[PDB]
Order: structure tokens, then C-alpha cells, then sequence
RNA sequence: UGUACAACGGGGUAUUGUAAGCAGUAGAGUAGCCUGUUGUUACGAUCUGCUGAGAUUAAGCCUUUGUUGUCUGAUUUGU
RNA sequence: GAAUGUUACCGCAAUAGUAAUUGAACUUAGUACGAGAGGAACAGUUCAUUCGGAUAAUUGGUUUUUGCGGCUGUCUGAUCAGGCAUUGCCGCGAAGCUACCAUCCGCUGGAUUAUGGCUGAACGCCUCUAAGUCAGAAUCCAUGCUAGAACGCGGUGAUUUC
RNA sequence: GCAGUCAAGCGACAUUGCUAUGUCGGCUCUUCCUAUCAUACCGAAGCAGAAUUCGGUAA
RNA sequence: AUAACGAGAUUCCCACUGUCCCUAUCUA
RNA sequence: GUGAACAGCCUCUAGUUGAUAGAAUAAUGUAGAUAAGGGAAGUCGGCAAAAUAGAUCCGUAACUUCGGGAUAAGGAUUGGC
């Protein structure tokens, strides 16, 4: 079994689901839905697309670089499946689930921060601007 | 005249008439040999279906190309909640085919299945057993009477049981009551046993297990007044052929003057009561233990639901019967699960099926995460957080 | 296992698991006690605007969005001026 | 004359599966009902035995 | 299945019907081959021929050196550009169909096949595997 | 007359794709005042942040610790 | 669908129909056979061709969910928000429907045709037949499945004081 | 077929040389027959294997 | 007593397409 | 108003709401559409459908009665500010 990641969106494919697409440079695209690949036939870019992680990555509306996402690589050197081995990287992960849906929210707040004052000085604005209407009310 | 061409013949002859079932209940035709060496046990279990999923099985089959491979295939989930006996049925031999000697109540009957005998329940009375339960004490007698002259001249013993419909999400609130034959030991130690389940529940792994092979008895799909085309698959006239071209054009010879039956018309499609066989369990659930879709190839807490739940089923919240394969009935539909009925010894039975993983994604959509912790984890936190 | 949650385990599965788990423990707490996760942000400030004017301030704001929505809602069930023109209230006893 | 009249669930009352609503005859005899009560009202009758014994209808030109 | 065939073949759908045209994949010189007849079907009422990948046809090329024109011989597909069912659970289809030509006894004309083979072609076929350089 | 039913509302799951409005030392370039050589004030398709935002969600999706409403309308049946 | 004392539930089956079909792949085995060329049985195991019954798990297809976005002419003073352009057009598109264009399944007992026999006279031998009888076909009858006689049948609960 | 040939019976079998004047056809459909092309089961053939011929029931 | 032109008769090539493989869905 | 156009669509002045209708969207039809791979393999026969359609620029063969073929054929662009 392996979890493949959207070649348009990143996002996790499953066994049997979505299409795979093989062109003649002897390479795979796999696509989640049929949204992602007919996007993808259309000769879109992901980068440009609101609604795929690879804009979010470049627009850095989330944490593109990370050093808990360092852990998860293509291992092309195996392991000689130890039993302990097995245990500990059950836990780790884990752990570095936590810590990087920690780091992220962090990230979030530090992205919304401000919003706070924006939002008092338009509403500043509308109470400022509307006497008749506040006149009215009471 | 032979036409000049030989064409095999549009839709089976046997299954005919095709004509709506009388029933949504496919009763049963024929039980197991019932040979009576072996301990009692059922013959069948009632269930209701709850959509279907997906299941990747490292296949074992020897000699087969995919012999440890990973193979990618459909399942079904029937919902099964434990089923309750309240009678059992004592049948004797004849001349004329086998009668039904006589039928004895529990002691007492929920209120599931003394709604199933009336139709205007909210306005009846329900009257349905203030005799019968008066006659069954005060004695001891009447009851035992029917017990030893079923243990007299029965052949056959059959359990009345019905399904925990409250226990699942139907609003139906009404039991579906059936007859399950009694294999195994002798008549007397059949009713001997039913007698001691009389107003308790039988569960379901102590019918079926793991790698068992069940018939599938349901009635199909209804699709009501449907053209031949479909309905026996006859070819489309060309185009714009005069009065229709979706339609056989002929339908006989002048001799004889008559409509062969076997012409195929067009009429009703569907809802017809159709029997499965061969079809291996892959999964027994229980509604008690966690993770019941969990496996030991991927060690998630989940349950077998699919994310946001099944699509016009509720949660299943019961013990289950994964199956592979596909069955005969739509969702929450009445399905009647029955042994193989004959002494399968295929490789197919023997194979034991280990799942690898077991789909959970949401079936209302294109699903891209099993478990909302992946939505989140993927997602992450959004506006509505904060 | 094979699987877990995501990310599947033979992504993860390295040698000196523990070592690189301590190394992200230190991060962490190189982070936690410096108040990098500042969730302790429950209260706003501003030039001298006590809780009250801001909440003050905040409802009237929210009333006059109402306002003008049920104004707008008003004004486009009423007109209807792109089948014919509106009555003169001149006339209009 | 149920030649060929659709199926109605309302037929069970009577047994019959054919029935239909004819509105217009319907409100014709409830008319020359309540004519025949009023008649009757003036002649002296007890409307609570009164019961329709005989009716007729024939074709007209 | 023909001589050449190392094992059963999975049911795959059928992208390629009688006359379809389907480009080469090998240096014999051929560009494209047109289809006349499959293989290991079996001819039913209005039902036209179909292969698949790995399948073997009978066909005649069409473009190309002149010398391979108007003559039959067998071919095999190694690419079908219509999804198929991929016992590993994927969906997936090739950007152009196309196939090789080769003897009965499965030997390929051509010293070396150009391009992506497909998985169920190749593993069915080893003179295809053997003088492919890409499989999948 | 109660794990009773129905209309809403809250969540889960999905579809689409970043809503109105605000501000911008982004914005090819063209104009008033002035006096540059990042002048300023105007127009400016688009873009940027609130904003994976906004909208729909069963008419045949799942759930409901909430709000409101409903629970004696006619006929027939006898060994 | 009336009449079967009423309704309801669970059942038997007189009867009618009937289905599965065919080739390939491993082992047998490069073994018996065969001077060489070449080259098999049986049993066990695995797929596929045609046909039949289901079903949306996954993928393909449909868009009136007119669900969400964009585009043109025109109109509401402008923005927003909207009407018409016979479903305006374009992209995606759930639910629904559906496709060897997607998936699953499609049992095994008796009696027989030709054929091999056993015993055994007719004919003081012989005989496969005259008596009896052992087996032997995708055949016939059965197992199973489809419908259930609306005038075929059985069991059970309630059976209207007012 | 022509012209012979001998001969059990009242002429069988064997035997001698050569030797289109009409409109029906095709797509779908159901059923029936065997005078069996293929599939099941068998016998005889120079069947050593492989392949093949004929014959028997079987639609 | 042969150019152009054609709701003239017939053959062929590119694009094309549910005529077909194999049918399925929607709208009034 | 858009548009070369009295081509096609919306709007103002003016004139109409007249075609029996209520409920559902079964098969089959009438009118109009969409479709994975092949692209005529279907059919007596490319029957029907489809495909290019306006404008700007390059380029345009055989024949010819030199007037035509010709918009031959085949190629590049089309929005907004």
C-alpha cells in the first residue's frame, strides 16, 4: 500500500481512487478527483489556483517550510523492520503530528494577527459616518 | 427460414415471470442438508444493507498471478444487530408436502414485532397477546403441551426471530419476522435449545465467521414500467424508425397467430426476488469494539462509516457482515444472509482474507480523507476556529 | 503496520528515530517557554478606548450593517423599476 | 359506463377499483336533493326518516 | 491466448476496435499499423474485434517504409490510452495508443521499442520486456 | 402525549472557488496644482490582506442536550 | 380486484419455466511415446470468451441542484444585486441514473443413448439378452432458482357489551 | 444413358467401352427438426506419440 | 444541326461525427 | 443599444397576458442536446448529426474563351485597460 500525493493539489490519493496519467517522458501524474485532472488537461497551473496547496505554499498562506516536515522523506534505503524500530516510529509520529498542527496554528495566528484593529477602525468608520441612522435607533 | 444467423436468446427464460415480489422480504426457499451430527445451530440471519466500500486484500491465492500481490476490490456492509427469537415452528412430513404442525409464542414480545401485526398500530388497541400470554402462565401446561407434541411429530424445527429495527438508523420502527431452520442435533435437541432462547438475542459471529461463504437472498432494485431495451437488452432500431424505434418490431410469425411468451415484452423491471451465491465474508463487526475498521496494516481508530456517514443509511452502530463483492438490494433494504446451502470446498472458501486497509472515506463526494483528523491535519485551522 | 493516520510509516521509518524526536523536543521547548505560542492574546488594546466605547462602538457597527442591508433588501423589493416606472407621489392622495 | 376509468384508492368503499368525481352531477343531485327536502319540509314529512327510495335519470334531447 | 503468452491476461478494457490505427513503437521502420483482426476473440453478432494491452493483433502498416506495407502480420500493444483497471487499485491510461510488430513465436522485429510500455504487455510478453527500455 | 412526528436552527460530510466593502510605498500608462528629478493630487483593466474566503447542502446525505407547532378528521367489517 | 365469518402474520407446494456455456495458463512433464523430428493422459490448481442475474465500492458518462464561478448583447441612473437572449454560452460539479466503458456471482445426486462387461439357455458348445444385472453421455429425471392455483392447502394473534 | 455380358428366381446382385425471364434481400425477434460443423461419451482405422478419417446415441 | 456556371447523375481524399462497436443521461 | 446591415437579441412610445387546465415525470414518442477509446468498421448508399462560419494579414495551383477559378487550397491574430 502507499498514500500518493495529488500532482496538482499534494493532497493524499488512496489505493483505487482517482486517475493516473502516463506520459511519454516515462514519468506518472496521479490526480485525487476528476477535478485535479481535468484541470490538469486543461494545461492549468496549480500555482495559480486558489485552491490548490501548491498556491497556499507560494502565496504562504500556511508554513511552506517546516523542520517537522523533514521527518517524512522517500526512503529509498529500506530498514531491516526491527521491532522496537517499528514501536518508536509510531510514537514519533505521532509526536510530530502534534508539534507541526501546533506549529501550524501558530503560523495561522500569526498570519490573522491585526485583523482586531482593522475591524475597530472600520467599524470606527461606520459609527462615524452614520449619525442619522444611531440618531434614529434611540 | 433459419434466418441465417444464430443469436443467443435476450435475458434468461428461468427467471420468469418478471413480475413485482410479494414481498420486501425474499423468503427463503431451501435450507441446508440439516444433517443432524453436528451441534444446533442457525441456518440464516437477517440483516439490512448499508452501502458498500472499497478493500485492499494481500491476495494468498496459490497459483494465481496476483499470489501475494495487493488487489484492490469491492465490499458490502450489511448492518446485522443481534436478532431476538419469539416462536418456534414444529413441521411434519406429508403426503402433500411439508405442513406446519403448530407454532408456539415467547412469554412475552416487544413491542417491534406486535407492531408488525397491524397496519393503523397508532390507533389499535394492542391486543396482541393478552390471551396468549394469560394462557401461557397459570399452568405451565399449554404451553408444554405444544412442546411435546411438537417433539412428538416435527421434522423440521424453524425459529421465529425478527431484527433490533430500533437498534438501527431506519425510521421503519417495524420488525421483519422470518422462519430460520434448525440444523444440527436431533428435533428434540433443536426445539430444547430454541426453547432456552426463548425472549433472548442470538449475536452473529456465532452463525457466520471469517472467510465463511453466504448466499445473498434480497430483492433486487425496482424500476418500474421499463422498455425491452433495457429491460432484456434489446438492440435500438436504426433511427427514427415508425411508431418508436426503442422497441422489438417483431413479435411472431403469422403461424402460429399468437404472441410467444418468450418474445420478450416489454413491462415491469425489477423488484424481483434474486438468489446469490458464493459470497465470501471478508469482515464480522461488533458494535461494541472501536475500530471496527481498523486493521492490523493500519493500526487507525476508526470505524468502518465512512466519513459524514453512509449516503441514505445512518451509522452503523451494530455488529456488521462485510462481504465482497456486490448484492442484490439497495441500501436499507431488508437482505436475508443464508449458508452456502452446499459443501463448498473451493480454493475461494478456504483462502482466508486478511484486510490491509479498509476505505473510510466519505461516500458523499469525492472523499480525500478517511477520518476528519486528516481533513484537519491537512486543512488545518480555518476562519471558523477563530 | 505499514499505515498509520497519514504520511505513511515507511516515509517516517529511519534509522536513530529518537535522537531526531529529542532534537524536535528541544525545538519545542525553545518555543514554549520563549512565548512563541502567544495564545494568551484575549485582550485588545488602543489609543486609550475602554472596554465599553470599543463594545459600544462594535454594536453600533453590527446595527448599521443591519440597517443598511434591510435598507438594501427594501430598495430592491420596492423599485422594480426595471419592468416600469415607479408611481409620482406628487399625485399620490 | 367505467370503460376504461382510471384506478382510484377510494374505490375500496364500494369495492369497485373504477370510480371517479363527477363535481357537476354531483352538485346537479345534491340540488334536487335539497328541492326534495324542502318539499318535503313544506308537506309535513320528518326529515330525520326521509331516505331516497326512488331515483331516475334518463337521457334528455 | 497465442504462442508467446507466459500467463493468463487480465480483463482489461478494450481501447483498440478493428481499423483502429495505432502508432509504432519500434525501430523497424514502421509508423503506424492498422488493425484488421484480434487475436483470441471471440466473434459474436454485431460485436467488431477488440484488443487491449498486451494483446495480439493482425495488422498492416499504413505509413512507413513501403517495404512493410500491404502485408499481416501479428502485433502486439503496448500502450492502450483508455483507463483500465490496475489490480494495485489506480485508474490509469497512456497519452497515445500504440504497438509493436513481432513473429507468432513472440519475437520483436525490432532490436529496442521506444517509449513507455505498459506493465500488463510487457510482464505477458518477455521479448517485450527484454527490448524495452521503459516499462510503465 | 413520548429515544413520538413535522418546519427551522447548530454541527459532520461534500460542490464550487477567494464574495460585498475597506486600505495598499503593487499597478503599463495619461491629466489639475506645482518647480520635482520616489513632487503631489486625479483616472487606472488587474493584483495584494481581511479571505481555502463567500454561496448551496437534500428535493432520495448523517446527526440533532435548541426554538415553534401537531397528536380522536369520515367509512366499513360478525363463526 | 368482489366473493372464501373479518383483518393480519408466518408457511407447504399442485403446476409452468429453467442455464450456464466454451477455450486457454501452472503442475503432471519435455514425463510415457519416439531411432530422430517432436510429443502427450488423468487428478490437482489459475484465468479468460459468449450468455444470464445483480450493484455504485473505485473510474467513465449526464446537468434543471440552473449548486458554485467566469463570458457577450441588452435593461434597472452607477456599485452591489438582478430580468430576457426557448436550458444564453463556458469550466467544474455533488445526489440521481448508468457502462465487460466499472465490479461480484452463476450448484450436484439418481436414471439412461452408443459402448465394455458378469452370469446364462435358446442350440447337451458359444453368446452381451431371452430373466436378472454391473457401469457408462453436455442426455432425461432430479438439487437449486423464478411465479405461486386469484374457486389448492396449514398454523397462529385480535375478533366490535356501551 | 446407349449397345452388350452370365443367371438365383420369375430378371436382383455383380459385369464390358465414354460421359436460367424470375423478382427476393436485410435489421430486429421467438420457436422447432437432425440429415452432428463445434462441445460430452464410445468403436473401427499403420492410433508408436502428436495430428487425422469414418462410424453410434446424443439439438 | 470546351473555361465558368448546376437544389443535374456517379466515384474518391482531409476534418468530422452515437451510423456502429454499445448504448447511457438530461430538458419542454 | 449591440452589430456592415430593416441579419440575430434586449429596451422606450404603442398594443397584448389570448392557445382548457390541477398532480407525477412510467415505458414509447415529438422538439433540442451531452458522451471515455476506435473514427464509417453501420447502412442499398457519409441518410441524419457533426465539423469551417464574421473581420485583419501572408499566400493561393491545374485549366481558361484571359473576363474567371478565388473567400481556391493552407496558414498567424481576435477580450479588457
Amino acid at each position: 500500500m502507499r498514500i500518493y500525493q495529488c500532482h496538482f493539489c499534494s493532497s493524499p490519493c488512496y489505493p483505487g481512487h482517482g486517475i493516473m496519467f502516463v506520459r511519454n517522458d516515462a514519468k506518472e501524474f496521479r490526480f485525487c478527483r476528476s477535478k485535479c485532472h481535468k484541470a490538469f488537461k486543461q494545461r492549468r497551473n496549480p500555482r495559480k489556483l486558489k485552491w490548490t496547496k501548491a498556491f497556499r505554499k507560494a502565496a504562504g498562506k500556511e508554513l511552506a517550510v517546516d523542520s517537522t516536515l523533514t521527518f517524512a522523506q522517500r526512503r529509498n534505503v529500506p530498514v531491516r523492520y526491527n521491532r522496537e524500530l517499528v514501536a518508536t516510529t509510531l510514537k514519533a509520529m505521532a509526536r510530530i503530528e502534534e508539534i507541526r498542527q501546533k506549529r501550524e496554528r501558530a503560523f495561522y495566528k500569526n498570519r490573522m494577527r491585526g485583523n482586531k484593529e482593522k475591524d475597530f477602525l472600520r467599524d470606527k468608520k461606520l459609527v462615524e459616518s452614520n449619525p442619522e441612522l444611531l440618531r434614529i435607533r434611540e | 427460414s433459419h434466418r441465417k444467423y444464430e443469436a443467443p436468446r435476450h435475458g434468461h427464460l428461468g427467471f420468469l415471470p418478471r413480475k413485482r415480489a410479494a414481498s420486501i422480504r425474499a423468503r427463503v426457499k431451501a435450507f441446508p442438508k440439516d444433517d443432524r451430527s453436528k451441534p444446533v445451530a442457525l441456518t440464516s440471519f437477517l440483516g439490512y444493507k448499508a452501502g458498500m466500500t472499497t478493500i485492499v486484500r494481500d491476495l494468498d491465492r496459490p497459483g494465481s498471478k496476483f499470489h501475494k500481490r495487493e488487489v484492490v476490490e469491492a465490499v458490502t456492509v450489511v448492518d446485522t444487530p443481534p436478532v431476538v427469537v419469539v416462536g418456534v415452528v414444529g413441521y411434519v412430513e406429508t403426503p402433500r408436502g411439508l405442513r406446519s404442525l403448530t407454532t408456539v409464542w415467547a412469554e412475552h414480545l416487544s413491542d417491534e414485532v406486535k407492531r408488525r401485526f397491524y397496519k393503523n398500530w397508532y390507533k389499535s388497541k394492542k391486543k396482541a397477546f393478552t390471551k396468549y400470554s394469560a394462557k401461557y402462565a397459570q399452568d405451565g401446561a399449554g404451553i408444554e403441551r405444544e412442546l411435546a407434541r411438537i417433539k412428538k411429530y416435527a421434522s423440521v424445527v424453524r425459529v421465529l426471530v425478527h431484527t433490533q429495527i430500533r437498534k438501527t438508523p431506519l425510521a421503519q420502527k417495524k420488525a421483519h419476522l422470518a422462519e430460520i431452520q434448525l440444523n444440527g442435533g436431533s428435533i428434540s435437541e433443536k426445539v430444547d435449545w430454541a426453547r432456552e432462547h426463548f425472549e433472548k438475542t442470538v449475536a452473529v459471529d456465532s452463525v457466520f465467521e471469517q472467510n465463511e461463504m453466504i448466499d445473498a437472498i434480497a430483492v433486487t432494485k425496482g424500476h418500474g414500467f421499463e422498455g425491452v431495451t433495457h429491460r432484456w437488452g434489446t438492440k435500438k432500431l436504426p433511427r427514427k424508425t415508425h411508431r418508436g424505434l426503442r422497441k422489438v418490431a417483431c413479435i411472431g410469425a403469422w403461424h402460429p397467430a399468437h404472441v410467444m411468451w418468450s418474445v420478450a415484452r416489454a413491462g415491469q423491471r425489477g423488484y424481483h426476488s434474486r438468489t446469490s451465491i458464493n459470497h465470501k465474508i471478508y469482515r464480522v463487526g461488533k458494535g461494541d469494539d472501536e475500530a471496527n475498521g481498523a486493521t492490523s496494516f493500519d493500526r487507525t481508530k476508526k470505524t468502518i462509516t465512512p466519513m459524514g456517514g453512509f449516503v441514505h443509511y445512518g451509522e452503523i452502530k451494530n455488529d456488521f457482515i462485510m462481504v465482497k463483492g456486490c448484492i442484490p438490494g439497495n441500501r436499507k433494504r431488508i437482505v436475508t444472509l443464508r449458508k452456502s446451502l452446499y459443501t463448498n470446498t473451493s480454493r475461494k472458501a478456504l483462502e482466508e482474507v486478511s484486510l490491509k486497509w479498509i476505505d473510510t472515506a466519505s461516500k458523499f463526494g469525492k472523499g480525500r480523507f478517511q477520518t476528519p483528523a486528516e481533513k484537519h491535519a491537512f486543512m488545518g485551522t480555518l476562519k471558523k476556529d477563530l | 503496520p505499514e499505515i498509520l493516520d497519514g504520511k505513511n510509516v515507511y516515509d517516517f521509518l529511519d534509522p536513530e528515530i529518537a535522537a531526531k524526536l529529542q532534537a524536535l523536543e528541544e525545538e519545542e521547548e525553545k518555543l514554549e517557554n520563549e512565548g512563541f505560542y502567544n495564545s494568551d492574546d484575549e485582550e485588545e488594546i488602543y489609543d486609550g478606548f475602554e472596554a465599553s466605547e470599543v463594545d459600544d462602538i462594535k454594536e453600533k457597527a453590527a446595527w448599521i450593517r443591519n440597517r443598511q442591508k434591510t435598507m438594501i433588501a427594501e430598495a430592491r423589493n420596492r423599485k422594480s423599476l426595471k419592468n416600469k416606472a415607479i408611481m409620482p407621489r406628487s399625485k399620490l392622495t | 359506463f367505467n370503460s376504461s376509468i382510471g384506478r382510484t384508492a377510494q374505490g375500496k368503499e364500494f369495492g369497485v377499483t373504477k370510480a371517479r368525481w363527477p363535481a357537476k352531477s354531483v352538485k346537479f343531485v345534491q340540488g334536487l336533493l335539497q328541492n326534495a327536502a324542502a318539499n318535503a319540509e313544506a308537506k309535513g314529512l320528518d326529515a330525520t326518516k326521509l331516505y331516497v327510495s326512488h331515483i331516475q335519470v334518463n337521457q334528455a334531447p | 491466448s497465442g504462442n508467446g503468452a507466459q500467463g493468463t491476461k487480465f480483463r482489461i478494457s478494450l481501447g483498440l476496435p478493428v481499423g483502429a490505427i495505432m502508432n509504432c513503437a519500434d525501430n523497424s521502420g514502421a509508423r503506424n499499423l492498422y488493425i484488421i483482426a484480434v487475436k483470441g476473440s471471440g466473434s459474436r453478432l454485431n460485436r467488431l474485434p477488440a484488443a487491449s494491452l498486451g494483446d495480439m493483433v493482425m495488422a498492416t502498416v499504413k505509413k512507413g517504409k513501403p517495404e512493410l506495407r500491404k502485408k499481416v502480420m501479428p502485433a502486439i500493444v503496448v500502450r492502450q490510452a483508455k483507463s483500465w483497471r490496475r489490480r494495485d487499485g489506480v485508474f490509469l491510461y497512456f497519452e497515445d495508443n500504440a504497438g509493436v510488430i513481432a513473429n507468432p513465436k513472440g519475437e520483436m522485429k525490432g532490436s529496442a521499442i521506444t517509449g513507455p510500455v505498459g506493465k500488463e504487455c510487457a510482464d505477458l510478453w518477455p521479448r517485450v520486456a527484454s527490448n524495452s527500455g521503459v516499462v510503465v
